[PDB]
């Protein structure tokens, strides 16, 4: 087979972390319009038969704890895993409402040897964020 | 036995080191396009190909509008990072 | 008008932050597999799909052998970084 | 169209930079077996109708100069561009026989606004190299 097995009893889990408001300490502006995405995404993955769980304005601590908890659930009856991150960021980092958290720290919970029930199953991470402050002016 | 870093896929809204754009009324360009492409294609295209459609849409149909000349008329190209070992079909 | 960072594609032999393996007799795992997949598939599969085949091959059929226990029985997963806007067919 | 136009008079150029030997200063071991790849790659892309140009043991200076020169050629009659890098490296970097060179510096020559004749055409970079010293022990 050259395609993943998507016929498990459950399509899989889909976590959406929607960060819209940030502490003055961070210095990040409010992320207007992010709710539309969150609503859009939620509906799109429900039609795909994913068990969607929306979360809004989480601190970097909460994000790590949540992922940890999700990595500990049993995914044996699930086909895949999808995690959408809506927030601010810079290369290799995404922001919790209270500050930066390394992207490596979040995904590491889902490595083949860390989350055994997802081994050999597709783990998709969709990130809506800044990976720097460089501007693409376009051409032609 | 397989690599512990396999079967991961990172769909980035933008390229490394760049800003990502969002419209306060419609949402981010990347998410709009992604949801739209998934709506009309999840039933027939393989996931990479759907993501490629997203790249074209975001790169072709969007361009920032800002009263601030420095953030005006900017573009964006999403970034697909695949370490998958098999094709992905949502059906 | 399009993004100046578009239409680029980076086929990496390995994942970010990891070693990449090479055999002194046959060549690197990544290149062996890439050339092989291109030989039998360049005439029918779209480029991303060919690269996905490379990922499975490298991740499934290779495993380092070393007298040095620390570099023995290690694995590897190639990394596809696509910013292409269209499907790629070599025919 | 949802696929690139590959019917230009010429499939395109394919540069292979094969670094096998390094100066003691670098501290990098000889890259045994790289010639097989270089030979393999050369034959594979010739059958694909690419104009292959093999280069061995180049310094970081030579690599930059070469890319610069290649970015200045006229690719109007060419469909694409392929550059294979065989060498040592670390995240975001590849080694010339005499030392490290940032990967950003090499590709920047081919940006849409830098190499006009390749605008809208696929630019493929194949890199055989270390992106760090982390080891994947495997699972299952
Ligand atoms: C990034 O997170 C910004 S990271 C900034 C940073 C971080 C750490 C250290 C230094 C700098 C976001 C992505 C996100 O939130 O989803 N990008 C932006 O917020 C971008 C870039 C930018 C914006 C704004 C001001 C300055 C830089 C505010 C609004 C802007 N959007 C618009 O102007 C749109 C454009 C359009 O759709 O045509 N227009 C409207 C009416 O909404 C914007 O997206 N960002
Ligand atoms: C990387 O370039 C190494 S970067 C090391 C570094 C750089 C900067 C700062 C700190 C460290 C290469 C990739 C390349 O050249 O293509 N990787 C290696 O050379 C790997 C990892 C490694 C190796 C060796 C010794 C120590 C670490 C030498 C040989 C080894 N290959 C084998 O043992 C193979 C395995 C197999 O095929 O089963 N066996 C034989 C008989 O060849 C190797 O590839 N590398």
């Amino acid at each position: 087979d050259n395609s993943y097995k998507m016929d498990y009893p459950e399509m899989g889990l889909c976590i959406i972390i929607n960060n819209k408001n940030f502490h003055k300490s961070t210095g990040m502006t409010s992320r207007s319009g992010t709710d539309v995405d969150a609503a859009n995404l939620r509906e799109t993955f429900r039609n795909l038969k994913y068990e969607v769980r929306n979360k809004n304005d989480l601190t970097r601590e909460e994000i790590v704890e949540l992922m940890r908890d999700v990595s500990k659930e049993d995914h044996s009856k699930r086909s895949s895993f999808v995690c959408v991150l809506l927030s601010h960021g810079e290369e290799g980092i995404i922001f919790g409402t209270n500050g930066p958290v390394d992207l490596k720290k979040i995904t590491n919970f889902f490595r083949g040897d860390r989350c055994r029930s997802l081994t050999g199953k597709p783990k998709l991470f969709i990130i809506q964020a800044c990976r720097g402050t460089e501007l693409d002016c376009g051409i032609e | 036995k397989i690599p512990v870093e396999a079967d991961f896929l990172y769909a980035y809204s933008t390229a490394p080191g760049y800003y990502s754009w969002r419209n306060s009324k419609d949402g981010s360009w990347f998410i709009q396009s992604l949801c739209a492409m998934l709506k009309q294609y999840a039933d027939k295209l393989e996931f990479m190909h759907i993501l490629t459609r997203v790249n074209r849409k975001v790169a072709t149909e969007f361009e920032s509008f800002s009263f601030d000349a420095t953030f005006h008329a900017k573009k964006q190209i999403p970034c697909i990072v695949s370490m998958l070992t098999k094709e992905l079909y949502f059906y």
